[PDB]
Parts: structure tokens; C-alpha cells; sequence
């Protein structure tokens, strides 16, 4: 089956979305589709997003699903027979999520990589680079992937970083060797 | 867009305050979604035209339980906010008056005159707004006063197999307040409300028929939630019961309570807790159950002199379901109470009339609640009746009784006798304390078994005919003094031929 | 107009129906689903929303095709009451099973009863 298994309902969806068009081979098509229906959902923000709340029937949830193919016939088709399983088991709350979570395997199946570099202050784009290319050059990035390392503010983390991708984190912060060393003079 | 207005087509058009639409309902418990102005606790209209009261608040879907039935409710419909929390006409006007639930006078002696509204929840009446429990409460009957005593603000429960006359031994409490009740000084008065919940609507029935019967509805309160009735209506039951009764004790009122059988009550929470699908805990009821029944009765107190001096007292009344005491429901309300009055069905058949299980029925509080002169009079009573039991234990093991345990049996089956006494007939302490003087100082040890009753009955109407100087003054001073004591003895020797 | 509805499931005698429209039959109407054993009187217990009711079945429940018609009784089963009850033998949801003929009936009254 293909690779990466986003366990969890929804993105049960997103799995069977994703394995259903990577064996349709129109991932790029979807993809970019579920971007543009997105979009409109976002920019439907009131009386678009704000009935995503359930209420609505089955019957009042299919002319939900005719005004998203009304708002552009551009989508993809396989997203459309997903818009309509979508609505038969009278969920869409959880329709951007399925989006995003097709994203991450779809991101995924194209290689991409997120990282991180939570710190209590945006960092130098030299210490940035560095890293990306620190990254890219050890193992850590096999390559044939991509990092998109997002520096975040935390400003609850003191200083530091934490490096973090591929669920292999290497956190040289302040707070935290702070709490060893409170621990080791408790002694 | 055509989308976006389409989408504003089929937009509910509420913002889901003060309405929300049904969505699932049967079982007698609804489900809305909306209501996002919802007060916990608060009375929701329903627009089939019932209303129920909203319990459980879900993170979209508040969950409201019916007060009527769900054949008039149909999913889908609105339901309109009342904006209001549980609350019950109160007021003087529910003197002879039957009431159902919501207040609505279902004997239909029209309208309450209610003086007020109250709440169904209200926070008990803390440490220093009370004071301490001086005044008594007499049932009349001779065994209740003597052994267990009920004073005002003190919580007993009448705890015992289902239908052993249960209704008929509180019953017997409302009777004998006709004495003070027909008297003068509201001090001295205790205003009865009697709480039937979950009994048949001819139980009830006869209920009202007895208290009309001996005029007693001259000062009672029926509050009723028959079986019929929803479930809803009868866990709402004893909560606004007693907020009826904290007029009374905010009048300066004293008053009395009667909460049969709160056995109900339980069930009543286990249905609508089970169908708002909370976790049930052991034998089915919810762990707030002793929380439940907790809240209930503390709301019975004797107020400080600060706050006046109204006092309610409860009576709680708990049906054993097998007489196990260790069942849940039972467990919990003796913990609350703070007397048990155990009765025995053996001891009914026995002939023991009312059928009070005196080893089992202990009073925490104690006396200080009972007429000095009645103190005086049964001070070993306890002593001798515990002895009694323990001698019959013996004397059944057929082993050779020696006189001195003779003694004990022959004073023990005299008071047993002495203990009965026919349902229906209260007995004043006047007309109490002779009998138990008699017991105690032993004049009754001669006088044969079978003709104990006759000579009770005699003893009264002798005392009647000659010493009723000294009636008047046991009823005037209540304590026994020396010259009571004398006279007393000499009244009972003078009548110890019979 | 029928009030049809599809039988969404049967699990025991405790048959779903799924009504395809806004008229919705209330709690303790009685619904008749036609099938060759005459048909079998239901009568609407919960409803699950979204146009599913759950309906107690009152006659045996077997050979159910699920997804099978049903069509709206309307209110509680309406039984045949009468002087004229006398000395015959009356089915559950009322009928003739002491097979003197159909029972003749003035007034016919419904099962729930305040």
C-alpha cells in the first residue's frame, strides 16, 4: 500500500484519498484541486465555513455539495466523488483536516520535509541556512526529501533551539539544560 | 457568489440563542442542537408545548429532559429558552392544598396564594446560621417518643421493608400534631408537609382521604409526584418539596417534612441518569447519588436565634428492598441521617404494632429533644428492653433460667406489651409518662400478660377519673418533680389492684 | 400523501426506518410495512434524526428485505372497542383471531392512553 500511514479516522479519509489517486496516478491534479477548494472554503469564511456545522441534513448537505462544484467545476473528479462520500457520511468538519492531512502524504509522496527550530526569538537567516544545509548534508535528510525548516517563536522555551524532523529531535536549549542543572544541585 | 448566496439559502437563520432545533429525542429525553445563551439548570419550552428542564450541556448538544411526554415532541422542532432556573410558587396559600410537581394544584382547590417563588436548589444553612436542637417533636406513639426522640432540625429516617404500612408510621407523626396544631403559639406548631413521590394516584388518594378524614388538611401540605408522572418531574420532587418547606423555616416556622420514600427518588435518578447516558456507577446509580440524596437533606436545620428559630425537620423515608442494609441506596442515607429508626416485619407478625426494631433503631442526637418528665420516666427503658433481648436469646437456647433472669423476662415481656399500640391513635405525653412510670417502677411486673392492654386502657381512664390534677400538671410543667414523683407513685399504687 | 420510509435496518425486531422527507411520523404513530405475510404493524419509538426513526416491531420480524417500503398508519394502533367486543378473541394489534367474521366496531381507539 502506499507510503506513509496517517492512522486515525479522517485521515482514514485522507489514506484512502491519497492510496485511491496515487493508484489513479493524478496526486498533482487532486492535490492541487483540494488546494483551490480550500482556498474557497477560507475564502468562504462566513456562510461557507461557518456551515461547515452540522445541522444540516442529507438533503440540505447535497445542495452544499452542488454550491462547491458551482464555485469552480476546475476540481479534479476524485475529489469530487470524495465531496460526495463526504457528504453520504454527513461530515465536512473535518474537510480542511482531511486536506491537510492528504497534504502531508501527498507532501510526503513528493518527499518534502518540515522541520522545526522552536527558539524564544527568530534566529539569524545565516544560523537558518546553516542548519538546512547542516540538515540536508547529514544523514538526517536522506535526500530525495526536502526541509522546509520553519524557525517558530516560543517564547516559553528561553532561548535554545530544538532541531526537530523525522521524529529525531536534538533540543540544545537553555530551559532545558537549566532544568538538569536545578535537579543536580536539589542533590 | 451563487454558492455563497445559496449557502445563505439553506442557513438556519438563528443564531441558536434563546432557540435551538431537536435532533434526536425518544426515551423521554430530548437532544437540541443551539441553545448557545443556555442557563444550566433552566427550563427550556419546548414548542410541542411541554416544557423540560435542560440537565446536561454537551459541547453542541444540550440535552434536555422531558417533563411531559415525547408523543407530543417530534425531532426537529424549536425549542424556546425559558431563561429561568427551576422554581416553585411558595407562599402561605399551600395550607390544604394538594400540589403536583410544577405546583399546579391537582386537587384542584384552585389557585396558591404564594407568597414568593423559590428555587429547587438552595444552599443549606450553614454552621453559625444554625443554632442548637432544644425543642421536641412528639409522634405519639409510645415507642418513638421513649426510645428514639425527634427533635426540630433533626433528620431521622424511618428505615424498614417495603409496605409494612411504611406510609402508616409517619402518618402517625401527622396525627398526633393535631394537638399542638388545634392550639395557639406558631412556636409551638409544626406545619406538615408530607411528600408522596412515586406512589399510585389512588395510594395518594387514600392519603388525603385519611388526612381530611381526622382534619388534619387544617394544616398539611401534600406534594405529589405519582408514578405516572415523568421521572423528571419526580427527581425534580423532593428538590422543590423542599424549597416549599424553607418558607415555612424562613417564616420562623417551625414545620416538619416527610420525604416518602426517597427509595424513589433513587430510582427516578437512575432512569433519567441512564438515558442522559452518564456513567453509572455501583447497582446502576450514578456516583452523585450520595450527593443527590446528601443535598436533599441537609436542607433541613434548626435555625440560629440570629435567624429566627424556625425549624424544619425531615423525616426521610427509605423502604428496604430485602432489609439489606448494605445496599447502596440504603448505605448512602444512613450515613446522611442522623437517626435510623429500623423497623422488623417479623415483629409486625409478632404483633409488635408499630413494628419498631429497638435494638436496630438508635437516635445519634439523643435526648434533648424529649419532655424532661418523659426522660425521667424511661431512663433504664433502654437498659431494660436491650436486657429483655439478651435474656430471650438465652431463654430460647432452652437452658435453665434462674430467677434473676426471670426477672429481667418478666419486666421485659411487660414493657414489649407496653411498647404496641394500635395505628391511628397518637397519645399525649401527659397520658405517655404515667404508662412508662408504671413499666419502670415495675407495677406492671405483676399484673397478667393478657390483660396488660385492658389495664393501660383503664390505668388512663382512672387517672383521668381521680388524678387528672396531676395530668394537667405533667402537660403544664412536663418534668416530674418530687411532689410529681409522690403523686405519681401513689397514683399508680392506688391503682396497681387495677 | 404515503409517507414512505426504507427499512435501514433490521436488527431484531427492532426494525430502522429512513423517511425520505420532512413529514416525520411521531413518537408512537404506527407505520405498516406491506409484505406477504400481510404486513407487519411498527410503531416509531425513537427518533435517530436526520429522518430515521427506530420502531419496535410488533408482529415477528423475519424475511425482511432491508431497504423494504413502509407507509404511515398515523398515531398509535387504533384497536376495535364496542359492546360488540364481547365473546371474541382479539389479536394484539386487533383482528378477528377467534374467526367470528370481522369484528364490527363503532369507535376504534388508540393503544396509548394518558
Amino acid at each position: 500500500p502506499p507510503p506513509v500511514r496517517l492512522f486515525g479516522v479522517e485521515g482514514t479519509y485522507a489514506t484512502a484519498l491519497y492510496q485511491a489517486a496515487a493508484k489513479n496516478s493524478s496526486i498533482d491534479a487532486a492535490f492541487q484541486s483540494l488546494q483551490k477548494v480550500e482556498s474557497t472554503v477560507k475564502k468562504n469564511p462566513k456562510l461557507g465555513h461557518l456551515l461547515l456545522n452540522p445541522a444540516l441534513s442529507l438533503k440540505d448537505r447535497n445542495s452544499v455539495i452542488d454550491a462547491i462544484v458551482e464555485t469552480h467545476k476546475n476540481l479534479d473528479g476524485y475529489v469530487v466523488n470524495l465531496l460526495k462520500v463526504l457528504s453520504e457520511n454527513n461530515r465536512l468538519g473535518c474537510f480542511e483536516k482531511i486536506a491537510s492531512d492528504f497534504g502531508v502524504l501527498n507532501d510526503a509522496h513528493n518527499g518534502l520535509l518540515k522541520g522545526t527550530v522552536t527558539s524564544a526569538e527568530p534566529l539569524d537567516p545565516k544560523s537558518f541556512k546553516r542548519i538546512e544545509k547542516a540538515l540536508s548534508a547529514s544523514k538526517l535528510v536522506g535526500q530525495g526529501k526536502s526541509l522546509k525548516l520553519e524557525n517558530v517563536v516560543k517564547p516559553e522555551i528561553k532561548g535554545g533551539l530544538i532541531v526537530e524532523l523525522g521524529d529525531k529531535t536534538v533540543d540544545l536549549s537553555i530551559s532545558t539544560k537549566i532544568q538538569k542543572l536545578n535537579k543536580v544541585l536539589e542533590d | 457568489s451563487i454558492l455563497e448566496e445559496r449557502i445563505k439559502g439553506v442557513s438556519d437563520e438563528a443564531n441558536l440563542n434563546e432557540t435551538g432545533r431537536v435532533l434526536a429525542v425518544g426515551d423521554g429525553i430530548a437532544r437540541v442542537f443551539g441553545l448557545n445563551n443556555i442557563q444550566a439548570e433552566e427550563l427550556v419550552e419546548f414548542s410541542s408545548g411541554v416544557k423540560g428542564m435542560a440537565l446536561n450541556l454537551e459541547p453542541g448538544q444540550v440535552g434536555i429532559v422531558l417533563f411531559g411526554s415525547d408523543r407530543l415532541v417530534k425531532e426537529g422542532e424549536l425549542v424556546k429558552r425559558t431563561g429561568n432556573i427551576v422554581d416553585v410558587p411558595v407562599g402561605p396559600g399551600l395550607l390544604g392544598r394538594v400540589v403536583d410537581a410544577l405546583g399546579n394544584p391537582i386537587d384542584g382547590k384552585g389557585p396558591i396564594d404564594a407568597a414568593g417563588r423559590s428555587r429547587a436548589q438552595v444552599k443549606a444553612p450553614g454552621i453559625l446560621p444554625r443554632r442548637s436542637v432544644h425543642e421536641p417533636v412528639q409522634t405519639g406513639l409510645k415507642a418513638v417518643d421513649a426510645l428514639v426522640p425527634i427533635g426540630r432540625g433533626q433528620r431521622e429516617l424511618i428505615i424498614g421493608d417495603r409496605q409494612t404500612g411504611k406510609t402508616a408510621v409517619a402518618l402517625d407523626t401527622i396525627l398526633n400534631q393535631k394537638r399542638w396544631n388545634n392550639g395557639s403559639d406558631e412556636s409551638k406548631k409544626l406545619y406538615c408537609v408530607y411528600v408522596a413521590v412515586g406512589q399510585k394516584r389512588s395510594t395518594v388518594a387514600q392519603l388525603v382521604q385519611t388526612l381530611e378524614q381526622h382534619d388534619a388538611m387544617k394544616y398539611s401540605i401534600i406534594v405529589a409526584a405519582t408514578a405516572s408522572e415523568a421521572a423528571p418531574l419526580q427527581y425534580l420532587a423532593p428538590f422543590t418539596a423542599a424549597s416549599i418547606g424553607e418558607w415555612f423555616r424562613d417564616n420562623g416556622k417551625h414545620a416538619l417534612i416527610v420525604y416518602d420514600d426517597l427509595s424513589k427518588q433513587a430510582v427516578a435518578y437512575r432512569q433519567l441518569s441512564l438515558l442522559l447516558r452518564r456513567p453509572p456507577g455501583r447497582e446502576a446509580y450514578p456516583g452523585d447519588v450520595f450527593y443527590l440524596h446528601s443535598r436533599l437533606l441537609e436542607r433541613a436545620a434548626k435555625l440560629s436565634e440570629k435567624e429566627g428559630s424556625g425549624s424544619l425537620t425531615a423525616l426521610p423515608v427509605i423502604e428496604t428492598q430485602g432489609g439489606d442494609v448494605s445496599a447502596y441506596i440504603p448505605t448512602n442515607v444512613i450515613s446522611i441521617t442522623d437517626g435510623q429508626i429500623f423497623l422488623e416485619a417479623e415483629l409486625f407478625y409478632k404483633g409488635i404494632r408499630p413494628a419498631i426494631n429497638v435494638g436496630l433503631s438508635v437516635s445519634r442526637v439523643g435526648s434533648a429533644a424529649q419532655v424532661k418528665a418523659l426522660k425521667q420516666v424511661a431512663g433504664s427503658l433502654k437498659l431494660f428492653l436491650a436486657q429483655y433481648r439478651e435474656v430471650a436469646a438465652f431463654a430460647q437456647f432452652g437452658s435453665d433460667l434462674d430467677a434473676s433472669t426471670k426477672q429481667t423476662l418478666v419486666r421485659g415481656e411487660r414493657l414489649t406489651q407496653l411498647l404496641k399500640q394500635n395505628q391511628y391513635s397518637p397519645l399525649a405525653t401527659e397520658e405517655q409518662v404515667p404508662l412508662i412510670y408504671a413499666g419502670v417502677n415495675g407495677h406492671l411486673d405483676g399484673i397478667e400478660l393478657s390483660r396488660i392492654g385492658e389495664f393501660e386502657s383503664s390505668f388512663l381512664s382512672y387517672l383521668k377519673s381521680n388524678h387528672n390534677e396531676l395530668l394537667t400538671e405533667i402537660r403544664e410543667k412536663g418534668e416530674l418533680s418530687k411532689e410529681l414523683l409522690a403523686s405519681l407513685k401513689s397514683a399508680t399504687e392506688s391503682f396497681v389492684a387495677t | 400523501t404515503p409517507i414512505t420510509g426504507k427499512v435501514t435496518a433490521v436488527i431484531g425486531a427492532i426494525v430502522d426506518v429512513h423517511f425520505e422527507q420532512s413529514e416525520l411520523p411521531a413518537i408512537l404513530n404506527a407505520l405498516e410495512i406491506k409484505t406477504p405475510q400481510g404486513k407487519l404493524v411498527l410503531e416509531v419509538a425513537q427518533h435517530l434524526g436526520e429522518n430515521t426513526v427506530r420502531t419496535i416491531a410488533m408482529d415477528g420480524t423475519e424475511g425482511l428485505v432491508r431497504g423494504e417500503k413502509v407507509l404511515d398508519t398515523g398515531g398509535p394502533i387504533s384497536v376495535p372497542v364496542g359492546r360488540e367486543t364481547l365473546g371474541r378473541i382479539i389479536n394484539v394489534i386487533g383482528e378477528p383471531i377467534d374467526e367470528r367474521g370481522p369484528i364490527k366496531s363503532k369507535l376504534r381507539k388508540p393503544i396509548h392512553a394518558d
